[PDB]
């Protein structure tokens, strides 16, 4: 059947006035200044001369991760995700293997960001880059991804 | 036991289900469905184990319901067949469910409000002549509901298998004026769930099939908190989709249908009902109250029953609330929400309320006189022993 | 023709017609009917709404709206369609053309006489209007300047004392308790011997039952007594799909509520009280007029007993030397409009219009200095 | 019910 | 609707188990009392017997009703041995062989209802169970040769052998 | 010129086409579809009359209780019955079709996905079928004097429903439907000949069963009464049938016997057929008309409109009027000994009317509306499809919200 | 009303 009644009122929304929702944390002390994140002369410097596996932990060194901005993280994606892009295929592995448990974990963070916006050939590079990092750090590193409430 | 050692027996006796224990009972004792059902022959059916009496009643009919034609014998409140109703009062006063002897017994029960004179008068006149209860009490359900909850102010909400009532209480003083019904309750929904089911192509005509309904609604069926966000999960999703499997070994499969029952209650109109839902009925009561008692029914707001135990409904009942407050007192202040006081008492054992209450109110004045309505008494005045609790019958 | 319209607009009823003319025209309810279902079968004057008569017609199919309630109108919209279902189809005249005269309770909020006078011109057009009180048209009716009138209709229940065409606004009262109430009581009561009443159509069917069967006891707590011994007072009812039904003790327990309001939970006084009080707060000097002119008007005063026990309660607390006399003609139910159609008719009264030129300059506020 | 409703 | 249920029985009609033991008009002998009406719990399952083996749903209002499923249930059986006689007196002989037989009673395996019907306590009302449906049992047969064969060939006739494969909702003394 | 509207009542076991502003419909063919036994293959089939005979194809019947079960076919059986039957371009023509009033809101999207997407028609409208069986009769009632106010029993092959109708509005919450309907009766009646009459061809006993119906068929007063009737005077109501083989065309004959009244029976004793079922016809229309409201009572039962082929049967609504009218007075009867006998209420005028138009009442229904304008308004657009998607088409009278 | 009974 119909109603012949003012059935307005169903329609406000009082949920979205409420207190008891969630609040995460965030770094106090990153928000006056934030992490200078790896700076590109530093990485590009060693990019000119070919070293890449030592700009590669300084991209690696520097994460702003505490940082509530979201250029900087932008441009630490950018330099990062520069020099993931330049390597070559043979070296990765070579690379990979250097880093400790907690780089491979920042690394994968930073893999699962450059498939969101991919260019001409980013990707086939960086599924290489997923199956040395899987290897070593297993699913493990995936899930410090999912649950990592604070983005590179 | 009272002092002379007669126990002192509460009993529901309910539309759907009876409720009867003994006074200061924290539990009852047996809990059955009010039904009586005599054998029947169907060619589907297969059994010659069991022994099918010619009266089975309670949880030996429901469990024996496919070898038989049940039949209700109370319907929204209001009793239909006496001879049928008489057999299930002997089932509970028998050797299957307190095996009591009547005449050394005091008795405590409960009517409805609104209701008609001649369903009371003919309980008592049944309770003094055919199992000559030593002494007898007809309370209101609403006050039993504060009893077990220990109050003396909240408006009431009990909604049950056939009646949905609403009786306001303000520190003991009755509001009789404020008193509503609504007639919607979980056989009207019950109802409703076989229409929709008919959609799918399940059918549930017979008698017996009508409680295998009932087990699908407690089980599955739930009430939505913003109706339009499940509504969106029924078409984008199908995750409310469940299965259900039949005495018969057939299984289906039920989805939209778990929402839109229940909601009958707030949108009644999907069951032919022309009116408002229980939650704009229960504003429109308080704001016939006085206006100085309106402040303290929003805050004592008491469900019981077992129509309020669909997943949500408290929740859902406290949103339509506040909808209204905000549209209607506050003319539409957000700001002025976070004053609006409001807590819906929802504990999990509001199942069973109205029984609860007469067992504290039985307890309270097992041991009195002046309280109960005596043999003697009725053999005396008759019906007008109901005075005592001023009913007026003649 | 120039003669002046004249429209009541009671809570639950529309009396209109011409002025100069002896009885109304047209009497319909004031109900506005929105269907309940979807209509399917196209092409069969299926319309949105339904207003007076077409309504209870209808009734079984719709969600009977009382625009007004207590004498305040709640819904605009709908009674738009209420005095546009008078001009054009029932009366068939143009407001345009003729003035009207409307009618009002007393002690009612300014904003239901500013939206009334806003929508004669605004909306219809009126060359003018007017807005009297429902009580002192009673009067006009009665062909008196003394005497104290109690109009009872569906919503309201007001005193209006006058003495000498001299109205004393102090001494009058009014009492949120008519027929509305009275209908929705005996709805509860009538769950005792077994009959539930709940939707709009089934409060109609109440309705008539209360205007055929409902009478006032001169004394209430012996026919209580009556009823309790023999069946005399028990008259049936038969509802339109054959049933029937009974009915005894009801019959006087609904009209009481005006002689004991606390039945249904108010605390007011009796209209017995009411117009007691009222006449007690005039002047000492008139008391004894207005114990002699008590007019009644209003359907509501149109049960049997009710002239009766007035008299009976007023002359218990009244002085034994003071005679009381009530008024109860056999139209009553009507007055109200038949002193309408007497006021405007006259030449004094053709200068306290308010014309459309002079709300035009001052707006909606000048029924407040124009309409007293 | 008598009148109105079953019950 | 209900289905034809039997108008016969009465308090003053003794009750065996939980059976109504009703009048009948034979020349056979057992516990059953002499009738004088034209009209039995025999004659009227026969009249009832077409019509019932449709429905699916049997309401047991009284004693009666279990006297009437009983013969409606072993009609059903008179049928199948019938069908096959080429002659009525063929078939009389058939009809007293099959009554003698000792179907199942209430109680004991075979019988399709022993859920609603009351097994004899003592032994005394065994015999007189066994001896009453051997009563019905027999006229019952004696009465179906009358109606089953066509006078005009001395054989069935194919509007009752039709009603071979309908058993009563679908239970048997088999 | 400006073209009128294509009308299509798919039933159960025939179905309607024409165009509107029509009296009877152009074509009546039933709801078959021939197919044999990748690429054009799928385009080798046949509906309709053409369907049946052919012999090296394969007779598919798509609907059951009024609802589709394979969109293969249908989406077949419509683009015949435009481009071969109709032949209407349909981006011109605007459709009503029909539903019942139990069909699934996704059997509705999946119509309205049909012809808007497939065929590109710029308008639809799906109506309840038995309600504009209630517009026809209107016409035949005399102007003026048209009783907006009715109730419907719309039975053809699949399904039998109860819908009421008061002031033009539709009571959708106290609709019935029952599942029993000429196809139940049919194969009630091709049983019984199974077990008596030996010699009909499995291949034409539907063919037989369906020849009974039509033609032998009737209504008895009481059932047991009948069989006596058929033994104690058998040459009265005892027929013969003679038919034709396909394969030897040798005629068989057959004995037409208590079929003649066992199948029309089922409205009234529906556990015969389907056990799932037990209420008559006679009942399922005082319930549906007592859950109405108490003012549209008494003008309901005074005008019962038995609409639909399975209604066709001799003295139908002779004993559904005589079920109603016990049932009727008997209530009156209880309610005025209640209330002290004091007053006599009136009784009740029941009348069941079986009007002229049968196998083309919901289509008559439908041209009747679709020649008006105000078809033209109701009917959901190309452009609410693109907008508001296949939803639109969600909703029916017999639900809420 | 707005402040006192509904109206
Ligand atoms: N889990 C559940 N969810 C929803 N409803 C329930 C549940 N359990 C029981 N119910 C309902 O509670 C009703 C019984 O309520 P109760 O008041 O105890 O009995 P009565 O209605 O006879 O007074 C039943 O009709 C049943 O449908
Ligand atoms: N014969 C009657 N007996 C009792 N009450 C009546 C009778 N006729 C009308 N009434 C009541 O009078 C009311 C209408 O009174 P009236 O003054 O004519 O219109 P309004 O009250 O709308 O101004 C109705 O609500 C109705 O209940
Ligand atoms: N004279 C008749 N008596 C009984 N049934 C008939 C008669 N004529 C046609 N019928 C039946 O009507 C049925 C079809 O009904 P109809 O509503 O026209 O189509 P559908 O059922 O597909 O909507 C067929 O099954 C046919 O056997
Ligand atoms: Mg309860
Ligand atoms: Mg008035
Ligand atoms: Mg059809």
């Amino acid at each position: 059947a119909r109603n012949t009644l003012s059935s307005r009122f169903r329609r406000v929304d009082i949920d979205e006035f409420d207190e008891n929702k969630f609040v995460d944390e965030q770094e106090e002390a990153a928000a006056a200044a934030a992490e200078p994140g790896p700076d590109p002369s530093e990485v590009d410097g060693l990019l000119r001369q070919g070293d890449m596996l030592r700009a590669f932990h300084a991209a690696l060194r520097n994460s702003p991760v505490n940082t509530k901005n979201q250029a900087v993280k932008e441009r630490a994606q950018g330099v990062v995700l520069k020099v993931l892009t330049n390597f070559k295929s043979s070296e990765i592995e070579q690379a990979v293997q250097s880093l400790d448990r907690n780089g491979v974990d920042l690394l994968m963070k930073y893999i699962y960001k450059g498939f969101e916006k991919p260019t001409e050939n980013s990707s086939a590079v960086l599924l290489q880059w997923h199956e040395k990092a899987l290897a070593v750090g297993g699913l493990g590193s995936i899930i410090r991804v999912l649950t990592a409430r604070k983005t590179v | 036991m009272d002092s002379q050692g007669r126990k002192v027996v509460v009993c529901d006796n309910g539309t759907g289900f009876v409720k009867c224990g003994y006074a200061g009972s924290n539990f009852p004792e047996h809990i059955f469905p009010a039904l009586v059902g005599r054998p029947i022959i169907r060619s589907t059916t297969k059994v010659g184990n069991i022994e099918i009496k010619d009266l089975m009643v309670g949880d030996e009919a429901s469990e024996l319901r496919s070898m038989l034609e049940v039949n209700y014998p109370m319907e929204n409140g209001i009793v239909r067949n006496w001879d049928d109703m008489k057999h299930l009062w002997d089932y509970t006063f028998g050797p299957e469910k307190l095996n009591i002897d009547t005449r050394n017994c005091k008795i405590l029960l409960t009517e409805p409000p609104m209701n008609p004179t001649k369903n009371r008068e003919k309980i008592v006149e049944v309770m003094f002549e055919t199992y000559q209860f030593s002494g007898v009490y007809v309370a209101i359900q609403a006050v039993l509901t504060l009893y077990a909850q220990g109050l003396l102010t909240g408006v009431v909400v009990d909604s049950g298998d056939g009646v949905t009532h609403i009786c306001p209480v303000y520190e003991g003083f009755s509001l009789p004026h404020l008193t509503r019904r609504l007639d919607i309750a979980g056989r009207d929904i019950t109802r409703y769930l076989i229409k929709l089911l008919l959609l799918r192509g399940y059918a549930f005509n017979h008698s017996a099939d009508f409680e295998t309904v009932r087990m699908i609604k407690e089980k599955l069926c739930y009430v939505g908190y913003n109706i339009e966000q499940e509504q969106k999960l029924a078409l984008e999703t199908t995750v409310l989709v469940e299965s259900y499997t039949l005495p018969d070994g057939r299984i289906i499969k039920v989805g939209g249908e778990r929402f839109e029952a229940p909601e009958a209650l707030f949108q009644p109109h999907l069951i032919n009902v022309e009116g408002v839902g229980v939650a704009e009925l229960l504003f429109n009561t308080i704001q016939a109250a006085d206006i100085d008692t309106r402040s303290e029914f929003y805050k004592h707001i008491v469900l019981s029953g077992g129509s309020t135990m669909y997943p949500g409904l408290p929740s859902r009942l406290e949103r339509e609330l506040k909808q209204l407050y905000l549209e209607r007192v506050l003319k539409g202040d957000v700001e002025k929400l976070s004053k609006f006081k409001i807590r819906i008492e929802d504990p999990p054992r509001r199942k069973h309320m109205v029984f609860l209450g007469g067992a504290v109110l039985a307890d309270i004045m097992k041991d009195k006189d002046n309280f109960w309505m005596t043999r003697q008494e009725y053999q005396e005045k008759g019906v007008r022993v109901l005075e005592k609790l001023g009913v007026t019958v003649r | 023709d120039i003669a002046a319209l004249v429209v009541d607009n009671g809570s639950g009823m529309c009396k209109a017609g011409f002025a100069g003319d002896d009885a109304p025209r047209a009497v319909f309810p004031s109900i506005v009917g929105r269907p309940r279902h979807q209509g399917v079968m196209v092409g069969m004057g299926q319309k949105d709404s339904y207003v007076g008569d077409e309504a209870q017609s209808k009734r079984g199919i719709l969600t009977l709206k009382y625009p007004i309630e207590h004498g305040i109108v709640t819904n605009w919209d709908d009674m738009e369609k209420i005095w546009h279902h008078t001009f054009y189809n029932e009366l068939r005249v143009a407001p345009e053309e003729h003035p009207v005269l409307l009618t009002e309770a007393p002690l009612n909020p300014k904003a239901n006489r500013e939206k009334m006078t806003q929508i004669m011109f605004e909306t219809f057009n009126t060359p003018a209007m007017y807005v009297a009180i429902q009580a002192v048209l009673s009067l006009y009716a009665s062909g008196r300047t003394t005497g104290i009138v109690m109009d009872s209709g569906d919503g309201v229940t007001h005193t209006v004392p006058i003495y000498e065409g001299y109205a004393l606004p102090h001494a009058i009262l009014r009492l949120d308790l008519a027929g509305r109430d009275l209908t929705d009581y005996l709805m509860k009561i009538l769950t005792e011997r077994g009959y539930s009443f709940t939707t709009t159509a089934e409060r109609e069917i109440v309705r008539d039952i209360k205007e055929k069967l409902c009478y006032v006891a001169l004394d209430f707590e012996q026919e209580m007594a009556t009823a309790a011994s023999s069946s005399s007072l028990e008259k049936s009812y038969e509802l339109p799909d054959g049933q029937v039904i009974t009915i005894g003790n009801e019959r006087f327990r609904c009209p009481e509520a005006l002689f004991q309001p606390s039945f249904l939970g108010m605390e007011s006084c009796g209209i017995h009280e009411t117009t007691f009080n009222s006449i007690m707060k005039c002047d000492v000097d008139i008391r004894k007029d207005l114990y002699a002119n008590t007019v009644l008007s209003g359907g509501t005063t149109m049960y049997p007993g009710i002239a009766d026990r007035m008299q009976k309660e007023i002359t218990a607390l009244a002085p034994s030397t003071m005679k009381i006399k009530i008024i109860a003609p056999p139209e009553r139910k009507y007055s109200v409009w038949i002193g309408g159609s007497i006021l405007a008719s006259l030449s004094t009264f053709q200068q306290m219009w308010i014309s459309k030129q002079e709300y035009d300059e001052s707006g909606p506020s000048i029924v407040h200095r124009k309409c007293f | 019910w008598x009148a109105x409703c079953p019950a | 609707m209900p289905a034809y249920h039997s108008s016969l029985m009465d308090p003053d009609t003794k009750l065996i188990g939980n059976m109504a033991l009703l009048p009948i008009r034979s020349q056979f002998k057992g516990p059953a009392p002499r009738e004088t009406k034209d009209t039995d719990i025999v004659d009227e399952a026969i009249y009832y017997f077409k019509a019932n083996v449709f429905f699916k749903n049997y309401e047991i209002k009284n004693e009666a009703d279990r006297t009437l499923i009983y013969i409606t249930l072993y009609i059903s059986e008179c049928l199948k041995k019938l069908q096959k006689c080429n002659s009525k007196s063929q078939g009389e002989k058939e009809m007293y062989t099959l009554g003698i037989t000792n179907f199942p009673i209430p109680g004991e395996p075979g019988f399709p209802l022993n859920a609603i019907y009351a097994k004899p306590a003592n032994k005394q009302e065994d015999e007189v169970m066994r001896a009453y449906l051997q009563q019905l049992r027999q006229e019952t047969g004696l009465r179906l040769c009358e109606k089953v064969f066509d006078p005009q060939n001395d054989k069935p006739s194919k509007w009752w052998t039709c009603f071979v494969k309908r058993q009563f909702m679908n239970k048997s003394l088999s | 010129g400006r073209l009128p509207a294509c009308v299509v009542d798919c039933g159960t076991g025939y179905t309607k086409l024409g165009y509107a502003g029509n009296t009877e419909p152009q074509f009546i063919i039933p709801s078959c579809i021939a197919i044999k036994e990748k690429g054009v293959d799928d385009l080798d089939f046949f509906i309709g009359d053409e369907a049946i005979e052919k012999p090296t194809y394969a007779t598919k019947w798509p609907i059951r209780h009024g609802i589709v079960e394979d969109w293969d076919l249908m989406e077949r059986f419509m683009e015949q019955v435009i481009f071969k039957y109709l032949r209407a371009e349909p981006e011109d023509h605007y459709f009503l079709l029909t539903e019942p009033p139990l069909n699934t809101p996704e059997n509705r999207e999946y119509t309205a996905e049909i012809m808007f997407e497939s065929f590109n028609v710029p308008g639809l409208y799906i109506a309840v079928q038995a309600v504009l069986a209630l517009a026809a009769s209107w016409t035949s009632r005399q102007v003026g004097e048209r009783t907006l106010t009715g109730t419907v029993i719309d039975s053809g092959d699949g399904v039998t429903h109860v819908i009421p109708v008061a002031e033009g509005y539709v009571i959708g919450s106290c609709i019935k439907h029952i599942p029993i309907a000429g196809r139940d009766i049919t194969y009630f009646i091709q049983q019984l000949l199974r077990d008596r009459e030996v010699g009909i061809p499995p291949e034409q006993s539907l063919e037989t069963a369906k020849a009974v119906k039509e033609r032998y068929s009737y209504v008895c007063p009481d059932l047991v009464k009948e069989f006596n009737k058929y033994d104690t005077d058998g040459s009265k109501w005892i027929k013969q049938y003679t038919g034709i083989n396909a394969i030897s065309k040798k005629e068989f004959s057959i004995d037409v016997g208590y079929e003649r009244f066992l199948g029309p029976e089922i409205f009234f004793h529906p556990e015969f057929a389907n056990p799932d079922f037990t209420q008559p016809i006679s009942e399922v229309v005082d319930e549906v008309i007592q859950n109405c409201p108490i003012d549209v009572r008494r003008p309901l039962y005074k005008n019962i409109v038995l609409s639909g082929g399975s209604t066709m049967f001799r003295d139908f609504g002779r004993r559904l009027q005589r079920d109603l009218k016990r049932t009727v007075d008997a209530r009156l009867k209880l309610s005025e000994e209640l209330s002290g006998g004091r007053l006599k209420p009136k009784p009740i005028d029941v009348q069941v009317i079986t009007h002229h138009m049968q196998r083309y009442a919901v289509w008559f229904g439908g041209s009747m509306l679709a020649s008006t304008p105000e078809f033209y308004q109701v009917c959901h657009t190309k452009k609410d499809y693109e907008e508001i998607g296949p939803s639109i088409c969600r909703h029916n009278p017999v639900f809420g919200v």
